[PDB]
């Protein structure tokens, strides 16, 4: 098990375990899960109410700074009543440790202007709103970034296909750029590479 | 047919004049812009040919589309293309631009710049070699050698 | 270890301030920059004449998309569809009838040079090394009709040279 | 000069000048929504049309609670 | 019949429609917009150009990938015409210039060209040969242009008699002749270009309307001088042979149907003049309607 | 179960906000259609605007109508600025036929259109 295998270092696993237990004790109110993966980054799964108290606590408090903000995407899965996941990502400048604050939501429940507590989150919030439609409440200015203006449909959803519905060209009748229903020249031959026999027996879900 | 001989040499003169200078504008969105500014480098001079980079669209000669043309880009593209003088010639550089290519199956990619402007010279590559782009400019110049505009105006 | 920049002030010695003021009032280091660019004026220029001297390459350059064949033999492709299975832009279109003499073959083997991103995943994936990237990069096509290759275009492209690809595969049966 | 009957008259002929009501079919105590066939979309059109012609600021709850031409002129007379 | 002449799916931009149109000339105005409606239909335009590659370049990406095809032709030979119409479904004849040249004039183009191409088209097996003509082109005087097109109508009725003779009115569009003639300085009914070319494509794709000649009507039909009033109210090569052609004849011909019998809705002059009349600087809509 | 509401409390403030939004689109059309110099009468533009309001009339929820208020608000802001060019404003219409009537037989001639 030793050569050509990325080694674990369970001392960091224990330290982040103690920190996660510390967090679950000091904020009893909005904690459902504090999980630690074997490659040792913290994940904290959160009810969508106290996200602003969580961020105002974990920006500060002098036991865990976490000034550093990173990615936010509300990674869309079906099959749950709450489809979307706000995935905040944080790094402390002083401590070299990465935590992930994942709170859940569905297609209509917002968060409540998290830009006021992290100033980097402005175009991140506007981006997630434009690409998905996850409305973010009481934000100062929502617009559209990374789409066309006349385009609509919130394309990073699963229901939006690989191509779109509009397609542009230049017509010479009215001498301008117009749109059409999309008309491919090749199929996009979709492959079913879901070959059976369970390459990972560690994650076997139970049946009925 | 001394008039026709004068027409032949005069057509030769103006076609030589058109193919000689050819100062373009670099449209240049993505990494094919980096490749254009690498074929303006010391190891491949456009300036051996008199082909000089110039960001002035009111005096551009060949418009080189290069990069991933999008829906959000395209009205600005043809607004650039309209206010270009009537001698205009189009080089589509890169697999993004000459048929969509790698980002073919998505929203917000016009499947090549054929749907926006007419195209004279397709040159492929992702990225093309700078040396290959220079060769594409040479074959465009041979197209400019083959114009017979003044002959067609003489016998129209 | 941190080796940081600009923690120093111009000291107020009289010679320091008159040398900095001479830099100001007499443009001296500006003229030093002039001397630098004249030192690059008198160099020999590092250009190459293109249409008579083509630029250097490697034996491992990725080019042309030719089909090869056996030594005085049949088509080295088998229509086993791996090149479409790993072609990322999916420019490979394969339809495979078996021929008359029982052996398995093709009908249609197409590349879109518009779509191909020139990785050589098909080069790393063809189990018999049939489709091989060529050496040269000269298409410059006037039409959007011509940039959709068919099987006879690819086989004529493989007919246009072998000894090049012979030397390249002899240079690359050892690493790849 | 700016008196009640002239305000009534000018509201009257701009209702005449509005074209989507066919016929004229004139009634001042009309409740013209149900009886004269007007949707509330046309209602907000007419109320802010008066606002555009010579009206006051005319907020939206006052724009809904009138529904009636004599009552509209009585709202203008409630301010003007 | 053989396959691929059946259409498939929707229409336009690799949505294959079932007609193959060999279009003559078309590097000018009306043939260009007709090519645009065929590419919007998603058809195969076989166009011969006899010109520099640059003008057919500026009309080139109108159709889809390879659905267009370009080839040389001339108004003197025959082998190039037969090489053009090797494998054609339909063919439309639109060629003619409003001014005389050194080598080619009004005569022998309208007298030579439809004879030969109608002959080889009748030989090579086409259907729906659609030939254009001017409105009210007769043997009436002071109009070499109108009498040559009338002789052309007689010849198209002569050889391949099952041909669609069409007669549109004085067209106005984006690149109009006489409106732009007014920009640089007796009723009349002009009709806009997309009404005409929609009528053409509907008459070419709606069979049982074949062999019977068709006429187009401008939906105003008022005086020339009121139109000059309107065009200068909105806007703030000069040979008078053209001015006899635009002063001479303007009438209806009820001997044959028109727009609404074909399946095409008209558009009047005013809205389209608001479209095309730009260039105020760097609305007075009169329309007095004489009969 | 319950839902955090977005902006409104019942359908009434939703109708009030959409009313006001339609007033805003009404005062948005003529100045902008002069400024971009399109080719469409003010009657035709306004009537297709109120047609677009007629398109989504049957929605029975306060949340979705609030979200459409947000949609129309953003689109109205970026049309009242000069960002969305002539292409997109004309793209609101349909100048690409699409003439297809809902006749069973006319859909039956060129077929596979159930
Ligand atoms: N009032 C009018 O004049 C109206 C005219 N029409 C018809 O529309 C058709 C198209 O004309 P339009 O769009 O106005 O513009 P054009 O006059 O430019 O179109 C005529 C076409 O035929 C070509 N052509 C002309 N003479 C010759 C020749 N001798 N040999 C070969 N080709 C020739 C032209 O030039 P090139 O080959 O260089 O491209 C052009 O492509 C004409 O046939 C005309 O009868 C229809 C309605 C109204
Ligand atoms: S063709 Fe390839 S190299 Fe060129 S812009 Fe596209 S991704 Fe970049
Ligand atoms: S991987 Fe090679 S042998 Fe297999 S189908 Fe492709 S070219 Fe043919
Ligand atoms: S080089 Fe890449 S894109 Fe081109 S055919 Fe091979 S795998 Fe496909």
């Amino acid at each position: 098990t030793r050569p050509t295998v990325r080694p674990r270092n369970d001392v960091a696993h224990k330290q982040l375990s103690a920190f996660g237990e510390y967090v679950a004790e000091i904020l009893p109110k909005y904690v459902q899960q504090v999980q630690v993966s074997c490659f040792s980054e913290l994940e904290i799964c959160i009810h969508p109410d106290g996200v602003i108290p969580v961020l105002t606590f974990l920006r500060d408090h002098s036991n865990a700074q976490f000034k550093s903000l990173a990615d936010l995407t509300a990674v869309d899965i079906p099959t749950r009543q709450n489809r979307f996941e706000i995935v905040y990502n944080l790094l402390s400048l002083r401590f070299n440790s990465r935590i992930r604050v994942k709170t859940y939501t569905d297609e209509l429940t917002p968060v409540e202007s998290s830009v006021s507590v992290y100033k980097a989150a402005n175009w991140y919030e506007r981006e997630i709103w434009d690409m998905f439609g996850v409305f973010f409440a009481n934000h100062p200015d929502l617009r559209r970034i990374l789409t066309d203006y006349g385009f609509e449909g919130h394309p990073f959803r699963k229901d939006f296909p690989l191509s779109g519905y509009v397609e542009l060209r230049y017509d010479d009748e009215v001498k301008r750029v117009v749109a059409e229903p999309v008309e491919l020249a090749q199929e996009f031959r979709k492959f079913d590479l879901n070959s059976p026999w369970e390459a990972f027996p560690a994650y076997r879900q139970p049946p009925e | 047919s001394r008039g026709e001989y004068v027409v032949a040499k005069l057509d030769d003169l103006i076609n030589w004049a058109r193919r000689s200078s050819l100062w373009p504008m670099t449209f240049g969105l993505a990494c094919c812009a980096v490749e254009m500014m690498h074929m303006a480098a010391p190891r491949y001079d456009m300036d051996r040919f008199g082909v000089v980079f110039r960001a002035s669209p009111r005096q551009s000669d060949v418009m080189i589309v290069a990069g991933t043309l999008t829906n959000k880009m395209a009205p600005a593209l043809r607004k650039v293309y309209d206010q270009m003088p009537e001698p205009r010639y189009v080089v589509s550089m890169g697999s993004c631009a000459n048929g969509g290519g790698y980002y073919h199956y998505s929203y917000s990619v016009v499947r090549g710049c054929d749907r926006i402007v007419p195209v004279d010279i397709y040159v492929p590559g992702c990225p093309p070699t700078a040396e290959a782009l220079l060769y594409g400019i040479l074959q465009l110049q041979k197209k400019i050698k083959r114009e017979k505009r003044l002959r067609i105006w003489y016998r129209r | 270890t941190y080796k940081y920049v600009n923690l120093r002030e111009p000291s107020m010695d009289m010679k320091s301030v008159t040398d900095r003021a001479a830099q100001t009032l007499l443009w001296t280091e500006l003229i030093r920059g002039l001397g630098m660019t004249l030192s690059y004026l008198f160099r020999e220029p590092a250009t190459i004449n293109y249409p008579f001297e083509k630029g250097p390459l490697s034996p491992r350059f990725r080019g042309e998309h030719a089909l090869r064949r056996y030594p005085s033999g049949e088509e080295r492709c088998i229509a086993c569809k791996l090149c479409e299975a790993v072609c990322p832009a999916q420019a490979i279109t394969i339809e495979a009838e078996p021929r008359a003499d029982g052996s398995r073959r093709t009908t249609r083997y197409d590349i879109d040079m518009t779509k191909c991103i020139y990785c050589g995943f098909c080069q790393e994936a063809c189990p018999v090394d049939a489709i091989v990237e060529g050496p040269n990069f000269e298409f410059s096509t006037e039409t959007h009709e011509e940039l959709l290759y068919n099987k006879e275009k690819l086989l004529n492209n493989g007919d246009k040279w072998e000894a090049e690809i012979a030397a390249n595969i002899q240079a690359d049966y050892l690493y790849r | 000069p700016l008196t009640l009957e002239g305000i009534k008259d000018r509201v009257l002929y701009v209702l005449k000048l509005y074209d989507k009501i066919d016929p004229e079919k004139l009634s001042v105590n009309s409740h013209f929504m149900k009886d004269l066939g007007l949707d509330s979309l046309d209602q907000v059109e007419i109320i802010m049309a008066m606002e555009d012609e010579f009206g006051f600021e005319i907020p939206d709850i006052d724009a809904e609670k009138l529904m009636c031409p004599q009552e509209i002129v009585d709202y203008i007379a409630d301010k003007k | 019949l053989h396959h691929a002449v059946i259409p498939h799916g929707k229409g336009g931009r690799s949505s294959v429609s079932g007609i193959v149109a060999t279009v003559f000339g078309a590097t000018g105005f009306l043939g260009r917009y007709l090519v645009n409606h065929l590419g919007r239909m998603g058809s195969q335009v076989i166009v011969p150009y006899r010109c520099e590659p640059y003008d057919t370049m500026h009309l080139r990406p109108m159709g889809d990938l390879g659905q267009i095809i370009f080839m040389d032709w001339n108004g003197r030979d025959k082998d190039s015409i037969r090489r053009a119409v090797e494998h054609s479904n339909v063919v439309i004849n639109l060629v003619g210039r409003e001014w005389e040249t050194k080598n080619f004039d009004f005569e022998d183009v309208f007298v030579k060209i439809p004879q030969a191409i109608a002959q080889v088209s009748k030989e090579a097996g086409v259907e729906k040969f659609i030939h254009i003509s001017h409105l009210n082109a007769d043997i009436k005087s002071s109009s070499k242009y109108l009498r040559n097109k009338a002789v052309g109508e007689k010849e198209v009725r002569e050889t391949f008699p099952e041909a669609t003779i069409i007669k549109p009115a004085d067209i106005f569009g984006r690149e109009d002749r006489f409106l732009n003639y007014f920009a640089n300085i007796t009723v009349k009914q002009p009709v806009y270009i997309v009404d005409v070319t929609k009528g053409i494509i509907n008459a070419i794709k709606d069979p049982d309307a074949r062999g019977k000649t068709f006429a187009f009507v401008g939906p105003n039909r008022y005086l020339l001088f009121d139109l000059v009033q309107y065009v200068f109210a909105v806007a703030h090569w000069t040979t008078r042979d053209k001015v006899e052609r635009i002063h001479t004849t303007d009438r209806t011909l009820p001997h044959l149907p028109g727009l609404e019998d074909l399946g095409v809705q008209a558009t009047p002059l005013e809205l389209k003049a608001i479209e095309v009349l730009r260039r105020h600087r760097t609305s007075e809509i009169e329309d007095v309607q004489p009969a | 179960t319950s839902v955090k509401p977005i902006f409104s409390r019942d359908m009434n403030e939703a109708k009030r906000r959409v009313r006001e939004l339609y007033r805003a689109w009404y005062r948005e059309v003529p100045n902008t259609v002069h400024l971009f110099q399109l080719d469409i009468s003010v009657k035709q533009g306004r009537d297709k605007v109120r047609e677009m309001f007629k398109k989504n009339a049957h929605v029975t929820d306060p949340r979705v109508v609030d979200l459409l208020v947000i949609k129309g608000k953003m689109e109205l802001e970026e049309t009242i600025n000069v960002w969305k060019q002539r292409t997109h404003v004309m793209r609101f219409f349909h100048e690409t036929e699409a003439p297809r009537p809902k006749d069973f037989l006319s859909k039956f001639y060129v077929g596979h259109d159930p």
